[PDB]
């Protein structure tokens, strides 16, 4: 089962999809090769949790039915600054004008 | 016409299946290939109908008449039921274009007389007013059916 | 797997497959790795890349065909950019 | 020539019970598509196919203007609407089986009215 993802750091946003048996570290080795930042670089979250190396996709709450194509579920991905780690930061996408008369 | 039904009376026993989230409206081809409605399929609902050998049908979205697929294209045309078996009409959406579906959103929200107050540039107002049409669907596959020979 | 960069007017980096991204033909003639879209902003450019995959998993395809969502407050925006990136 | 008062209120008695039959289940008056004919504009393929077209809308009328003399020359009408309904649509469409019920509401109906005199 193929779930699709959004892998989000600062102002990138990396499009990508991923069985929901495949692990957390198999997605750091797909952002290891877009990025070139190693694994152990990298912490990925879900709705702000950090996401266990070993643990399937499934397992974290990736499935067909929350990481949809037209609707991706959100991964938040901090690197490694120096021996520290960054923060977790995700700038937020822009917002629509406000809905016209006509359209309410 | 190309497009049309053949009176070939000989029973073909159908199932209209509406796996798609619209109200559909299956529409059949007349003798002379006129489109004529007939009842609506509610989402996710199937039914047992009765049609011929050579009758041409397609289908819409009963409020918007958005074009449908069927079995994953356009046009469906039972043939003989092998030994009683009846014939499955899987009727779906298709992959509309990005531009296509967000014409339909803004048609659902915007009514007729107040698609010009919008802001967006002119030649979206001509798009908007251009509803789909099964007579336009009619001759762009006549049209591609001629081309293909 | 190729990937490409496009990049909305308030400066957002969406990095999609390659193969995805010619869904456009605006893209598909600029690319024939990098695009910069100064009147596309992020929350639209966002909803274009999603309809990039969804484009790609359902078109010929045998599993139940989902509707593409859009938004009341999105739909005029994302109408042009549609319209400019010819998807 | 008028029919005997009598012979005339058998037949409107039967044809509006035939006409007014609903199935037990679904509650469908299934006369409703035999009440009149599809125009010959609609459908010329059915006058192509069908030398006697027939509706209920010209047996009640038949029955007003005394052209059947018996319950006999009625019911052959009402079998002729029904006949010409499965020569045209063939079986397996539920028109063909309707028309089939109501040859049997005709008889049952009939029947029942006969022995009420
Ligand atoms: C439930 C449901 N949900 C979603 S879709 C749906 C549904 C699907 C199918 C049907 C019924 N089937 C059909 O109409 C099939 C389909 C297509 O193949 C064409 N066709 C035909 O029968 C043609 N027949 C032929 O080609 C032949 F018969 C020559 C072989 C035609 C159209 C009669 C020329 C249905 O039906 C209910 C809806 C529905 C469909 C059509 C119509 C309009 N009719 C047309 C004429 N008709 C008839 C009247 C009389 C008649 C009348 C008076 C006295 C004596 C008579 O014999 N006899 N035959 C008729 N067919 C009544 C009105 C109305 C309602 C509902």
């Amino acid at each position: 089962m193929d779930v699709f993802l959004m892998i989000r750091r600062h102002k990138t946003t990396i499009f990508t999809d991923a069985k929901e048996s495949s692990t957390v570290f198999e997605l750091k080795r797909i952002v290891e090769g877009i990025l070139k930042r190693p694994p152990d670089e990298q912490r990925l979250y879900k709705d702000d949790q950090l996401l266990d190396d070993g643990k399937t996709l499934g397992e974290c709450g990736f499935t067909s039915q929350t990481a949809r194509p037209q609707a991706p579920a959100t991964v938040g991905l901090a690197f490694r600054a120096d021996d520290t780690f960054e923060a977790l930061c995700i700038e937020p996408f822009s917002s629509p004008p406000e809905l016209p008369d006509v359209m309410k | 016409p190309v497009l049309r039904s053949v009176n070939s009376r000989e029973p073909s026993q159908v199932i209209f299946c509406n796996r798609s989230p619209r109200v559909v409206l299956p529409v059949w081809l007349n003798f002379d290939g006129e489109p004529q409605p007939y009842p609506t399929l509610p989402p996710g609902t199937g039914r047992r109908i009765h049609s011929y050998r050579g009758h041409l049908w397609l289908f819409r979205d009963a409020g918007t008449h958005d074009g449908l697929l069927v079995n994953q294209t356009e046009l469906f045309v039972p043939s003989l039921n092998v030994d009683g078996q009846p014939i499955f009409a899987n009727i779906t959406l298709p992959v509309y274009t990005l531009k296509e579906r967000c014409l339909q959103v803004v048609r659902s929200l915007v009514k007729p007389e107040n698609y010009r107050r919008l802001d967006i540039v002119r030649s979206l107002y001509e798009d908007l007013e251009d509803h789909p049409n099964v007579q336009k669907d009619l001759e762009r596959l006549t049209q591609e059916r001629i081309a293909h020979q | 797997m190729m990937y490409v960069k496009l990049i909305s007017s308030d400066g957002h980096e969406f990095i999609v497959k390659r193969e995805h991204a010619l869904t456009s033909g605006t893209i598909k003639a600029m690319l024939s790795n990098e695009v910069n879209f100064r009147e596309i902003p992020s929350h639209v450019l966002s909803k274009v890349c999603m309809y990039f995959t969804y484009k790609v998993r359902y078109t010929n395809s045998s599993t139940e065909i989902p509707e593409f969502p859009i938004a009341p407050e999105i739909a005029l925006e994302l109408l042009m950019a549609a319209n400019f990136l010819d998807c | 020539s008028p029919n005997p008062p009598n012979l005339t209120k058998k037949m409107k008695k039967i044809v509006d019970a035939v006409i007014k039959y609903k199935d037990s289940s679904s509650g469908r008056q299934l006369s409703e598509v035999f009440i009149q004919l599809p125009s010959r504009k609609e459908l010329p393929e059915y006058y192509e196919l069908i030398r006697k077209p027939v509706d209920f809308k010209k047996i009640k009328e038949r029955i007003r203007n005394h052209k059947y003399r018996s319950l006999n020359d009625l019911e052959k009408d009402v079998m002729l609407l029904c006949q010409n309904a499965q020569t045209f649509n063939l079986e397996g469409s539920l028109i063909y089986e309707d028309s089939i019920v109501l040859q049997s509401v005709f008889t049952s109906v009939r029947q029942k009215i006969e022995k009420e005199d």
